RNA sequence: AGGGGAUCGAAGAUGAUCAGAUACCGUCGUAGUCUUAACCAUAAACUAUGCCGACUAGGGAUCGGGUGGUGUUUUUUUAAUGACCCACUCGGCACCUUACGAGAAAUCAAAGUCUUUGGGUUCUGGGGGGAGUAUGGUCGCAAGGCUGAAACUUAAAGGAAUUG
């Protein structure tokens, strides 16, 4: 306070920010490929899906819409890319 | 801004409101009015002549006890009638 | 007197003059 | 505040903050003037030498007081990690 | 709905300023901003700034040196007439040896003197000091 | 005799301090009145106003007398002290010596060429004071002070040759008006203008130097 | 009542303060000691005085008194001053925290460790 | 001038509360405007206790308070309940005992 | 400036963890201080030393740096800095105000308790904010025994220390009265432990 | 205009009190109080404080949403839930402490960023009475609402704070 480095901001107090008072702003969800050791192929997801997302072939399920984050079902797996 | 439009062209609000608000004033009003010529028992001019009828004895007001001596007169461009004091020691002795 | 016994007054006064005036209609 | 021809008129040139570079006026008796010491080898610590630093009233009054001098010593390299201009 | 995107960075500049701060971080920058930003600037009345670029209308952050007693701004942009911006100086300067008033002219935004030198008027948006 | 207390008090008379521009300078927080007179003797009183004041007491009704003084040279500096006694004599000799206490700065100027010697001030200046707003403007050589006979004695006793003055408020209430153009004067040196850009090496303190030919025992 | 107005309570104050060596428990001498050491106009107020200023003499006999400092005592506060021969480098290792300890590595050097947890 | 920022007494975002009627004068007042009082007592008293129990079947039977809650009118509160009237500075002071 | 050897040594770092000097405040964190290091969880906040240990050279680099070291006023109204101060007072120049402070004594001359001092020294500004209250009167710098919920308005230079109490108050007004005799003043080479104990600087009993 | 009409209860009638007592207190109790279908459009309808946008300063609570946690508790076999705990973040109803600042003050995170006087916009006031009166227009079944003067009078009326 009295003179500090807007420019460079901490990563961290960057970091707790909300996603519009950032420096620049951008989002904060993240896509994930996902599997259901049922089939062997995977499908991409939104973290923040309200669509229940249909699996590939099996309509077996997948996530369920929340609030904000899906909630993904029962025996999956996953990666953030 | 509190209140008073600031553009470029609210000019006419500006001037209208002014108009409007001017009523307030007084002097602005007894002038546009013509309370002068209308009222007034001079004809808005700056003296005026007229006719003694009775002598009048006008006691003061409070805190002030006496007796102020004045005349009713009947002015000669209106008939409007009207009382009217005479100043200095005696000089009701001068009217009739 | 209280305001609104005077606000009272003059409704009253109202309604009067109301009347006589309707008298001349 | 010079003249017509050299001659400096008007007297009393003011001390600014060292902080805030705002001028530090009279009735301002609540501004500050540190030193800090000149030293030499083996701790010691040269009488009369100080570095000095002006600190004006406002800024005492908002409690900036240490935070700006932490600033201001460390960058004249008289403080070893104290401070940081990143948050 | 926000109105003059000059006003606000002047303003957050003046609070910063008067709060004893170096520094102000102002939203959303303009061509006008940055050309009165470089105006007072170039009597030193700001350090240096940065154009930070969010993909949208940008973001500013000003260095401040603590020369600046006020910075405004004329909020109907008037029309001044050559003649009469001596009047305008009079009016909301401290005094005729320092201070500008800067305006938008035909030949571009300029401090009051400089427009004086080439000759030029036009609209009147704002004042260093 | 004078035996100062105070630090300072002794360096003056220690004949250590010359000036009082060198006690603003550091910003020297003066206690001791025969500091600014052994400092300033060219200074003069005026008397402003005397007016009576009313306490009710739970046995008596204590009417006071409320004295306002200016002092000054007529060649940079002004004092503005108030004080209220049960004597008219009492009020102005008390108020003569807050005021010399008082005693800041005017930074004058030109009204606007180099020529010689200022003759009216640096800046538009403003002071307030409860409600009433007095605002200095600089004006042309010659001009005079334009200014209600009190403040243009305020004026006058701080030196001022030329300046333009405008008033806001209940002006009537010659205590506060006076004070506010106190303020409004004393406004000339925090006022920081493009020649006061340069800067100083900040010197070092008399109490720090004369260290010794202060000091108690 | 029998309370001590200002002006015995003060008197006696300032004689403390400037008498201690001279002066006793006894009001009997220090009644005469007033006399030679002091100006009074009344007997009366004399042994009103040197009553009480017995009195505040014998009970700084135990333990100071506020409002009388003689200099004598400010002294015998430094005199009467030491203790200590324990300190607070035994036994073993400085005990930390986790962090503590993060606070250690992360700067200096040579330590004892010695961890805990803590709990919600 | 005004004499208190909970105005009267607490209402910060609502308009309208609902009247209670007071207990000792039937008064009609705002809830939130109310004086209100726990009247947690004993239905026996003081040395009653001895011979209730002792006149009584069972050991020590339980002996159950009766409760009521109570609501003042402030005048009625003023009269002689929780009020006294305090300095200009103990009014703002919110703590009970 | 930088020294060479007034690095943070062992045998002070050791001094410190035993004073529990690092222990800052909990729930309670004035915005103004960055001098913490990592919320140790459940309540408490951990102090990085080096800054203290940093704060506190500055601090003996500005007490020795007055010409005369008696008008270098060290107060506590907190008992349990009372004790250490008059012992600070007495190894160093410095005149000592324990207990209570009597408010005029920097204003208002006619007051017997009158000083006039050319630097202050101040333990918990919270109880003795009086004294920082006063000083701002007056133009006069101001160092401080600070917590992490300490009020560092007018006051110049924070120590980031732990007035919880116990011992650190003692401990860093020793380290202080340590340095500002190793400064300019008679002392030693290098380490050197000091021959006076540190709980010299210590709250009694019972 | 129907229905309803327990309760409480303008009016009225009484018992008392009072010099009087058209009241305060006690009783009887019409309308009313509730509801349907229409009117009426006013309250200290209050935060006596327009709305949209920016900026300026600390603190602990709480309400709704969300994110993070090898947090606590629920046991079953660990999870999954749920409630709870801690950190942060949006948007709420408020309080605390300060005041850079504002104010005639009382006080005010707006009543701040105003003689260093301009972000946008709406509305109202211009000494006190006369008087929200007269008059015209208009709306209403009515009661009344909206719009709303003047002549004349007058040196104060008023605000916040202090001492009594
Ligand atoms: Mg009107
Ligand atoms: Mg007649
Ligand atoms: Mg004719
Ligand atoms: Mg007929
Ligand atoms: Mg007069
Ligand atoms: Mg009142
Ligand atoms: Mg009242
Ligand atoms: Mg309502
Ligand atoms: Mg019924
Ligand atoms: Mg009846
Ligand atoms: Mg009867
Ligand atoms: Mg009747
Ligand atoms: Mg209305
Ligand atoms: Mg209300
Ligand atoms: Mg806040
Ligand atoms: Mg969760
Ligand atoms: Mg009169
Ligand atoms: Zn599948
Ligand atoms: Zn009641």
């Amino acid at each position: 306070v009295l003179v500090q480095d807007l420019l460079h901001p901490t990563a961290a107090s960057e970091a707790r920010k909300h996603k519009l008072k950032t420096l620049v702003q951008g989002p904060r969800s993240y896509f994930l490929d996902v599997k259901c050791p049922g089939c062997l192929n995977i499908t991409t997801v939104f973290s923040h899906a309200q669509t229940a997302v249909t699996c590939e072939s099996c309509s077996t399920i997948l996530c369920t819409p929340t609030g904000g984050k899906a909630k993904l079902s029962e025996g999956t797996s996953f990666r953030r890319k | 801004g509190k209140g008073k439009p600031r553009g470029l062209n609210s000019a006419r609000k500006l001037r209208v409101h002014r108009r409007n608000n001017r009523w307030a004033e007084n002097n602005y009003k007894k002038r546009l009015l013509g309370t002068a010529f209308k009222s007034s028992p001079f004809g808005g001019s700056s003296h005026a002549k007229g006719i003694v009828l009775e002598k009048l004895g006008i006691e003061s007001k409070q805190p002030n006890s006496a007796i102020r001596k004045c005349v009713r007169v009947q002015l000669i461009k209106n008939g409007k009638k009207v009382t009217a004091f005479v100043p200095n020691d005696g000089c009701l002795n001068f009217v009739d | 007197m209280r305001a609104k016994w005077r606000k009272k007054r003059t409704r009253r006064l109202k309604r009067k003059r109301r009347k006589v005036r309707a008298r001349s209609k | 505040m010079e003249n017509d021809k050299g001659q400096l008129v008007e007297l009393y040139v003011p001390r600014k903050c060292s902080a805030t570079n705002r001028i530090i006026k009279a009735d301002d008796h609540a501004s500050v003037q540190i030193n800090v010491a000149k030293v030499d080898e083996e701790g010691r610590a040269i009488p009369g030498e100080y570095v000095t630093y002006a600190l004006s009233g406002y800024v005492r009054s908002r409690g900036e007081s240490d935070d700006s001098l932490n600033r201001l010593a460390q960058n004249d390299g008289l403080l070893k990690n104290v401070w940081s201009y990143s948050r | 709905t926000r109105s003059s995107v000059l006003a606000d960075a002047l303003n957050a500049i003046n609070n910063a300023e008067k709060t004893g701060k170096r520094q102000v971080l102002i939203r959303p920058s303009s061509k006008v901003i940055i050309k009165f930003l470089q105006v007072m600037q170039k009597h030193g009345y700001i350090g240096e700034f940065e154009y930070i670029d969010d993909h949208r209308s940008g973001k500013i952050v000003v260095q401040l040196n603590g020369r600046l007693n006020k910075c405004g701004v004329i909020s109907p942009r008037f029309n001044v007439k050559i003649g009469d911006i001596e009047k305008w100086t009079a009016n909301l300067l401290p005094a005729r040896q320092f201070g500008y008033v800067i305006l938008t002219t035909s030949a571009g935004i300029m401090d009051h003197e400089e427009a004086r030198r080439k000759h030029v008027s036009g609209k009147i948006l704002g004042f260093v000091y | 005799g004078w035996v100062p207390v105070t630090k300072l008090g002794r360096l003056v008379k220690a004949g250590k301090i010359t000036t009082i521009e060198e006690i603003f300078l550091h910003s020297l927080p003066v206690k001791e009145f025969q500091i600014i007179d052994t400092l300033l003797p060219g200074l003069q009183d005026e008397v402003m106003n005397i007016k009576p004041v009313q306490k009710q007491t739970r046995a008596g009704q204590r009417t006071r007398f409320k004295a306002v003084v200016v002092v000054g040279d007529s060649n940079g500096h002004v004092g503005l002290g108030i004080k209220t006694a049960k004597e008219v004599a009492g009020a102005i000799r008390a108020g003569i010596i807050i005021a010399k206490l008082s005693v800041i700065p005017i930074r004058r100027g030109y009204w606007g060429t180099n020529l010689g010697q200022p003759h009216s001030l640096a800046t538009k200046t403003t002071g307030k004071c409860g409600s009433v707003t007095v605002r200095l403007i600089p004006a042309p050589r010659g001009s005079g002070i334009v200014a209600s006979p009190a403040v243009k004695k305020l004026l006058q006793l701080a030196g001022v040759e030329d300046v333009y003055t405008q008033s806001n408020g209940k002006t009537r209430t010659l205590e506060n008006t006076l004070k506010a153009a106190f303020v409004a004067i004393g406004n000339t040196y925090g006022f920081l203008t493009p020649n006061l850009w340069a800067e100083q090496p900040l010197p070092v303190s008399p109490l720090d130097i004369y260290s010794d030919e202060a000091s108690a025992q | 009542g029998r309370v001590r107005t200002k002006t015995v309570k003060r008197a006696s104050k300032a004689l403390i303060e400037r008498y201690y060596p001279k002066l006793t428990l006894d009001f009997q001498t220090n009644k005469r000691l007033c006399d030679e050491i002091a100006t009074i106009q009344s007997k009366r107020l004399r042994n009103k005085i040197a009553g009480y200023t017995t009195h505040l003499m014998k009970r700084i006999q135990k333990g100071p008194v506020r409002g009388i400092s003689f200099k004598l005592q400010e002294e015998e506060r430094e005199r009467k001053d030491q203790y200590v021969p324990e300190v607070s480098r035994s036994n073993g290792v400085l005990n930390v925290d986790n962090q503590t300890s993060d606070l250690v590595k992360s700067l200096g050097l040579k330590l004892p460790l010695s961890v805990i947890n803590v709990s919600a | 001038p005004k004499k208190r920022a909970s105005n009267g007494r607490n209402k910060k975002g609502r308009g309208h509360v609902k009247p209670v009627r007071c207990v000792n004068c039937s008064k009609s007042i705002p809830k939130d405007k109310a004086i209100k009082r726990m009247a947690i007592r004993n239905i026996v008293e003081a040395a009653a206790v001895r011979d209730l129990s002792e006149a009584s079947v069972y050991p020590e039977y339980a002996l159950p308070k009766t409760y009521n809650k109570l609501h003042y009118c402030v005048s009625c509160a003023i009269h002689a309940r929780i009020v006294r009237v305090r300095s200009r500075e103990d009014r703002k002071n919110r703590a009970p005992p | 400036s930088l020294p060479a050897t007034f690095d943070l040594t062992p045998e002070d770092a050791q001094l410190l963890l035993a004073a529990n000097t690092h222990l800052g405040a909990r729930n309670v964190q004035v915005h103004q201080e960055p001098y913490v290091f990592n919320a140790r969880p459940d309540g408490v906040h951990v102090i990085n030393v080096g800054k203290t240990w940093e704060k506190l050279v500055l601090a003996a680099r500005i007490i020795a740096a007055i010409p005369n070291p008696e008008d270098v006023v060290a107060i506590s109204s907190r008992t349990f800095g009372q004790r250490a101060v008059l012992k600070f007072a007495a190894h160093t120049g410095a005149t000592p105000i324990a207990g209570r402070f009597t408010p005029g004594s920097f204003t208002n001359y006619i007051t017997r308790s009158f000083k006039e001092p050319r630097l202050v020294i101040v333990t918990d500004p919270r109880s003795d904010a009086q004294a920082i209250k006063e000083a701002s009167y007056v133009n006069i710098p101001v160092i401080a025994l600070t917590d992490l919920d300490s009020p560092s308005e007018f006051v110049d230079v924070a120590i980031p220390c732990n007035n919880r109490g116990k011992h650190s108050i003692g401990l860093i007004w020793y380290l202080l009265a340590r340095e500002v005799l190793r400064l300019r003043g008679a002392l030693v080479d290098r380490t050197q432990p000091w021959s006076i104990m540190p709980d010299l600087y210590f709250y009694r009993d019972p």
